[PDB]
């Protein structure tokens, strides 16, 4: 049921998410980055997209 | 809701004919802003209630 248009997972968290596991998943990565990873993709998926903080973090995360 | 000038040059008109079709042109002038605030506004919520939609939608996720 969570399959829909999502205009949410229109504005590239998609590609922050599913994008860049596939990206991490080719990488030989210890578990810090790993916890680090999923804490903030967690804290941006609870939260909108559009604002400036979440620009600032998918650049980070980029 | 058309300026005073335009009261004025309606008024300037002489022949029945020309004011009745200036008055109709005032009036359609008025139906087309009224209608474009109209549209804008109209837009401006919907696509509000979309974002408290987006909102709406995380938390049927959560």
């Amino acid at each position: 049921i969570i399959k829909k248009e999502l205009g949410l997972e229109k504005d590239d968290k998609d590609a922050i998410e599913e994008k860049f596991r596939e990206r991490l998943k080719e990488l030989v990565v210890p578990k810090h980055v790993m916890d680090v990873v999923d804490e903030e993709l967690s804290k941006l998926g609870l939260l909108d997209n559009h604002s400036s903080e979440f620009n600032v973090t998918r650049n980070y995360l980029d | 809701g058309a300026e005073s000038h335009e009261l004025q040059d309606v008024l300037e008109e002489t022949n029945i004919p020309k004011r009745l079709y200036k008055a109709l042109s005032l009036l359609k002038k008025e139906f087309e802003l009224s209608k474009l605030q109209q549209r804008l506004g109209r837009e401006v919520e919907e696509k509000i209630k979309q974002t408290h939609r987006k909102y709406l939608l995380q938390e049927q996720l959560k």
